RNA sequence: GGCUGGACUCGUACUUCGGUACUGGAGAAACAGCC
């Protein structure tokens, strides 16, 4: 029932530029958004949880902001290893809107 | 500590039931959310379902309900695909939510299943 | 009805946090209840969050 | 991370007025430790 629409599908940036990814939730998920990074050949890994809170073992250049149903992942200084697909996850397994993934984003560094 | 390793990935004809298993090791928690997530090759992440370990409580997406059965064994968690179709051909990861707050902290390396 | 399955999950969360042993020093069990209250506080946050999804606004 | 509880300072109740029991009472979400 929950539908995460991840607006930018592909974003390329020169190093040192700021990338802004936006997810839109089909319903009010409040603090239940979390951002994940995946690179080819390997399982994903946590970036952000409870929508503002940086995960352990992650560089601090990653930001996120809940505003209503519009959630934002903001990377300020980009680097090369930032080339990867990013997803937002939202909801909860036992919520009437079951947990749902966004369409995904591809980040390639020039 | 926390580690998840899944197996069972094969190639099977459609309509051939298939069981994937996640062996879970190094968890100090009674219950936690054990999730099954799916990614078709070249495509994005799709949440299949989840289970709460200690209970009998299983939950699925609208599109997966009834075609997938998550079961819980003392050390094991099984995802059963009862009627696979060629659109069920993908990699399957098991993920873990230790905080019960909904985010997936621990993933397995994944498995690959083909259907033809 | 999956509100029901949710509620059974909740009861299973509250029961995963068993009451402390009643036998012991007065402030030994003060500390026991002290740690029990944190766990019940997380469970209450989570379960109230879940229950809002089926009732809520 | 998981577990443990100790000296005090108080707040109540009932005291043969010295004491006791009490944490849906407080300092204490402190402090000190063990795996």
């Amino acid at each position: 029932e929950l539908v995460m629409t991840q607006t930018p599908s592909s974003v390329s940036e020169p190093v040192g530029g700021t990338v802004t990814i936006k997810c839109q939730a089909s319903q009010s998920i409040s603090s239940w958004l979390s951002w994940y990074q995946q690179k080819p050949g390997q399982p994903p890994k946590l970036l952000i949880y409870d929508a503002s809170n940086l995960a352990s073992g992650v560089p601090s250049r990653f930001m996120g902001s809940g505003s209503g149903t519009e959630y934002t992942l903001t990377i300020s200084g980009v680097q090369r290893e930032d080339a990867a697909t990013y997803y937002c996850l939202g909801g909860y397994p036992a919520a009437s809107y079951r947990t749902a993934f966004g369409g995904g984003t591809e980040l390639e560094i020039i | 500590q926390e580690q998840l390793v899944e197996s069972g990935g094969r190639l099977v004809t459609p309509g051939t039931a298939l069981t994937l298993t996640c062996k879970v090791s190094g968890f100090s928690l009674s219950g936690f959310w054990l999730n099954w997530v799916r990614q078709a090759p070249g495509k994005g992440l799709e949440w299949v379902g989840a289970i709460y370990r200690g209970s009998g409580s299983e939950w699925y997406a609208s599109w997966a309900k009834g075609r997938f059965t998550i079961s819980d064994t003392s050390t094991t968690v099984t995802l059963k695909l009862t009627s696979p179709t060629t659109e069920d051909t993908a990699t399957y990861f098991c993920a873990a939510d230790t905080t019960d707050n909904g985010y997936f902290t621990i993933w397995g390396p994944g498995t690959l299943v083909t259907v033809s | 009805e999956d509100l029901l399955k949710a509620v059974r999950l909740i009861k299973f969360l509250y029961q995963s946090n068993p009451p402390p042993n009643p036998e012991g020093t007065r402030q030994a069990r003060r500390n026991r209840r002290r740690r029990w209250r944190e766990r019940q506080r997380q469970i209450h946050s989570i379960s109230e969050r879940i229950l809002s999804t089926y009732l809520g606004r």
